[PDB]
């Protein structure tokens, strides 16, 4: 027959009989009465199906039925279309379809229908081979968009997911390759359907509660877990690195591609989810913003210095995140830079909507002032997002807090290692006679051992993340775009970068003056978030030590090193002067020349972009100076000074431009020149001893280290020593070094303006610092020291003195030079020069016999010139020289003491010199006559001389 | 209609105008079975029933039977 065709053809799909007993792994239908009638056909099929779901059997796995069922139909069909008769069959496959597709929706609906298995199960089965759920999920999906029923459907699927991986796998991370793919493309699936992506943010628990801990955002939280995908998970790394620790670089360099190649497609993956998310709608797309805002406001402790880590988001879940928002901005800061001002500048001109911006400090700017520029300002309520902007400012907030704080995890480690090695030493040397205290110790050993296991597996995993290039490229444009829009709100013309900015904002200041500069400081600007600046600084820094750096060579970094730029240039704009110590530390590594020779990769910029070559010389001198008002920390004053002065070495050799602008402002621009080298002068009179000092310490420290038989002569704590002992290490090669750079700049400066060297306010004090340095560096002061590799330190006395004698050479021929060097008896001496010459020699090479004959010839001209002084004053030096008038050269008969120089003047001069000019006649101070105060005890000397000298002759 | 309101083990005939809706059709058990009003799910011919849509308009028949489930 044909209706018996259509009755087996059920019998086969279903896999179900009713009379029936052999042949097939079918089941009986029992026991329905009205269903034991022995046709069949289309209207049974809802019995047989209802049957099979609900009065159950051993019918265990019922949503794979179905799916079977499914299956079975769609091949039934094909097998069909090319014979005989396809078309009295079609009503059958038709129902089958129409049924097996509704009970599929219901299945996934509500919990009780099946007796047999539920939710979980079901999606278990589902995750375990989602290929071949595929085509009939597609099916279920649109058949509950078409009878208004998806968010019941989402419902079942997705909370049932987040316990599928929190619960019934060990761990839902990179390992479970086979299961976290399954799922990725569950998401997929469903959210490439436009009305499910409208509505997936209203699933039950796509927020955290009220309650969640931070660390369960991505266990508690619907996207959470996939979020979580990367290679820096403890387990990752565990078995993928904790597995052969001591491979070559060849080999590790092979995992490290394996699992980028790998977090790529995860990327790729979240990022095509997240975006149909952002495209449904509006709603899904604001709560989007406010599910990763909520994550950021409650992760703050991710950058303090010892952050609770078991009480924060992961590094992968908030690096992860942080990429995928780089990924949303990226659109906007595209090079044209034609869609920049669709990010608000105003953005903090109001109460923030999303993010937590309690407790962060600003650019220039307090809390009293962010919160009253806030009543001036707010925004009507209503008047808010932008998702861009929302997302841009969201971007910054995770590049901080999200790859900040992954980095400076990883930058710990190498100390947590060594540390941790250490304590495991010491735990093996212990013998341990008692059964109990030997278990323990063991127990203690096997622990640590396991942290060492863990710290080293992830650093490596986490340098393969840092050392991906294709991803840590994004989040350095981004930088670079975010550098370009910050020089926007900064223009006051809000035109740049399509107009030149011009610097500097506020003419340059010629005591106190934070208030002044934080008043005219810009606006919006200085109300921003310092962490709009520490997030891409943290980052370009960190970045620098790897070789695949997003940073080297990038078309881009133009935007970045312009903003810095702009940063030092304009003080107003930036009042953190560690951060500041960051900006000018990156420039530097900029500077750095190249392993090759060649120019450091910044070099480029800094001649040829007009808005850095306008201001970076300038930028640089300025700040030389500014850091010194409390700027103990650690981008210190001094570490600032060796940053800049390694970048002012560098422009001077390699680019001719900066070498004008250099000898310009000392030309045309005095003051500014002269404030800069006073400074470098001064710091110079005392780094060389700061730096044998710590070096005396080192010793001090290690000689108590090694007593044994201990005095204790105190010993206080073997750490706080260990602590000290590093303590006195860093500040030697801080010291040093920048005495080494100090000196290199005094001489190759006075080589081209020796004449800028040699005015009164430097000169005295020149020769006495070079003559104090060179007493050092050619007595026991440097010839005592020894310290193993003084390399490590920054410690070479030779170049040092070859630089130092350099400097007597280049002002050989100023004469007030060669007089003032003449005229210090605190450390002059012929014989320095001697020892010099004999130090330099025992380097071959180092010094020149043309230098060394320049030297001598140096050391014999201020030889003179203090004999012909010393003559002079023997033979014609008949008065005292405290009783001579400064300005007169003669016997005062009434002196006075001026009270803003404290010089001593005869009183008749300074009524001459006041008649005229109302001050101060030596520092230009207010002066009158009558501040004037006598010098009885002076005066009585000067009469008892005189008296002496009537009496006689 | 004449309508069964099987489970795999229970029976609870009902008798209800077609036009009437499935609101009604809930209450029409409610008090003639044991179990509460929000605790009643409806499923029949594939889909699952709507407080808000009348029993014919899912055109349900006479010797027909609609299946139930206990909502906790
Ligand atoms: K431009």
């Amino acid at each position: 027959s044909p209706e018996f065709r259509s009755m087996t053809a059920i019998e086969d799909i279903l896999q179900i009989t009713t009379d029936p007993s052999d042949t097939r792994g079918y089941s009986l239908l029992k026991s329905e009465e009205v269903p034991q009638g022995s046709t069949l056909g289309v209207d049974f099929i809802d019995t047989l199906l209802l049957y099979q779901l609900t009065e159950n059997e051993k019918l265990d796995k019922p949503f794979e039925y179905l799916n079977d069922c499914f299956r079975r139909n769609q091949q039934q069909k094909r097998i069909t279309k090319n014979k005989p008769n396809a078309e009295s069959l079609h009503s059958t496959f038709q129902e089958i379809d129409r049924l097996v597709i509704g009970y599929g929706v219901v299945a996934l609906q509500i919990e009780n229908f099946c007796m047999n298995g539920a939710f979980i199960n079901y999606i278990t089965g589902i995750v375990s081979n989602v290929n071949s759920y595929t085509d009939f999920l597609s099916q279920i999906i649109q058949r509950a968009i078409l009878e208004g029923t998806a968010l019941d459907l989402l419902n079942a699927v997705f909370p049932t997911l987040l316990e599928y991986c929190n619960k019934h796998v060990s761990h839902f991370d990179l390992n479970e390759s086979v299961i976290y793919n399954n799922v990725l493309t569950i998401f997929e699936l469903f959210v490439t359907f436009k009305p499910i992506a409208e509505i997936f943010t209203k699933i039950d628990g796509f927020f955290a509660d009220y309650s969640c801990k931070p660390q369960d955002f991505e266990r508690k939280t619907i996207l959470g877990p996939i979020l979580s995908l990367s290679p820096i998970e403890a387990a990752v790394a565990i078995r993928n690195y904790g597995d052969n620790l001591l491979r070559s670089k060849q080999q590790t360099a092979m995992i490290h591609e394996s699992l980028q190649a790998e977090h790529k497609v995860v990327i790729d993956r979240l990022f095509f989810i997240v975006d149909k998310l952002v495209r449904g709608s509006l709603n899904s797309r604001t709560d989007m913003i406010s599910y990763f805002a909520h994550i950021a406001n409650k992760n703050h402790l991710r950058r303090a210095d010892h952050p609770p880590f078991k009480e924060l988001s992961s590094n992968g879940f908030m690096s992860n995140i942080t990429l995928l928002l780089v990924r949303f901005s990226q659109p906007f800061l595209d090079i044209s830079y034609k869609k920049i001002d669709k990010i608000d500048a105003n953005y903090f001109n109001n109460p923030s909507l999303f993010i937590d911006l309690s407790g962060e400090t600003r650019l220039n700017s307090d809390f009293k002032e962010a919160d009253a520029f806030y009543d001036k300002n707010r925004k009507t309520a209503d008047s808010k997002p932008n998702f861009i902007s929302d997302c841009f400012f969201l971007t910054l907030t995770y590049l901080h807090y999200g790859l900040g704080g992954t980095l400076s995890f990883e930058e710990k480690m190498g100390s947590e290692i060594k540390a941790l090695k250490e304590e495991i030493e010491k735990v093996k040397k212990i013998a341990a006679n008692h059964d109990v205290f030997a278990r323990f110790i063991t127990a203690q050993l096997s622990k640590m051992e396991k942290a060492l296991k863990t710290t080293e597996s992830l650093r490596f995993a986490l340098q393969g993340f840092f050392a991906h290039r294709s991803l840590q490229l994004e989040v350095f444009d981004f930088i670079c775009g975010a550098s370009t829009f910050l020089i926007r709100v900064v223009d006051p013309e809000h035109e740049f970068p399509f107009k030149q900015i011009k610097l500097p904002l506020i003419p340059d200041q010629i005591v106190d003056n934070a208030d002044f500069l934080r008043a005219h400081a810009p606006v919006p600007f200085k109300y921003y978030p310092e962490f709009v600046v520490e997030g891409p600084v943290n980052y370009s820094l960190y970045i620098s030590k790897y070789q695949t750096s997003p940073i080297f060579r990038n078309p881009r970094l133009g935007s970045f090193v312009e903003f810095t730029t702009m940063v030092l240039r304009c003080p107003e704009l930036v009042s953190n002067p560690h951060l500041k110590g960051k900006l000018v530390q990156l420039l530097s590594v900029g500077a750095m020349p190249l392993t090759d020779n060649s120019p450091g990769f910044m070099m480029d910029i800094f001649e040829h972009d007009e808005l850095v070559n306008k201001n970076l010389l300038y930028a640089l001198l300025d700040f030389y100076v500014i850091v010194e008002k409390t700027g103990s920390q650690f981008y210190d004053k001094f570490n600032s000074r060796y940053s800049i002065s390694i970048i002012l070495e560098e422009l001077y050799y390699k680019i001719p431009s900066y070498k004008n602008q250099l000898i310009w402002q000392s030309q045309n621009n005095a003051d500014f020149f002269v404030r800069f080298v006073a400074r470098m002068l001064n710091d110079l009179t005392f780094l060389l001893d700061e730096g044998l000092s710590n070096l005396a310490e080192v010793h001090n420290i290690q000689n108590e280290l090694d007593n044994r038989a201990r005095g204790a002569p105190r010993e206080e704590e073997d750490k706080e020593l260990q602590t000290r002992l590093a303590s006195a290490s860093r500040q030697a090669k801080s010291s040093c070094g920048l005495a080494d750079k100090s000196m290199k700049l005094f001489e190759i400066y006075s080589k081209d303006i020796p004449a800028a060297f040699v005015t009164p306010e430097i000169v005295y004090r020149l020769a006495s610092m070079l003559n104090y340095n060179l007493e050092s560096l050619v007595g026991p002061k440097c010839g005592e020291l020894k310290v193993k590799d003084p390399q490590s330190y920054s410690f070479n006395p030779k170049d040092l003195l070859k630089a130092l004698t350099t400097v007597y050479i280049n002002l050989s021929e100023q004469s007030e030079f060669i007089s003032a060097v003449a005229k210090d008896e605190r450390s002059f001496n012929r014989n320095l020069f001697v020892r010099a010459v004999d130090i330099l020699g025992r380097k071959t090479g180092l010094a020149s016999p043309e230098f060394i004959e320049k030297l001598l010839n140096f050391a014999n001209k201020a030889e003179e010139q203090r004999k012909a002084d010393e003559e002079e004053d023997l033979e014609y030096g008949d008065v005292p020289d405290e009783f001579l008038d400064p300005l007169m050269y003669t016997i005062m008969k009434d002196p006075v003491i001026l009270p803003a120089s404290k010089m001593n003047i005869d009183r008749s001069t300074i009524k001459a010199h006041l008649l005229s000019d109302s001050t101060d006649p030596f520092n230009r101070m207010p002066l009158k006559l009558e501040d004037v105060t006598p010098n009885e005890e002076l005066r009585q000397k000067i009469l008892c001389f005189k008296k002496q000298k009537k009496e006689e002759a | 209609l004449n309508i069964h309101i099987k489970s795999g083990q229970d029976k609870w005939e009902v008798n209800v105008a077609p036009e009437s809706t499935v609101l009604q059709f809930k209450e029409a058990i409610n008090k003639a079975n044991g179990i509460p009003v929000a605790n009643q799910r409806l499923i029949y011919s594939g889909k699952i029933l709507k407080d808000d849509q009348t029993v014919e308009s899912y055109h349900i028949q006479d010797g027909h039977s609609v299946h139930l489930v206990k909502s906790q």
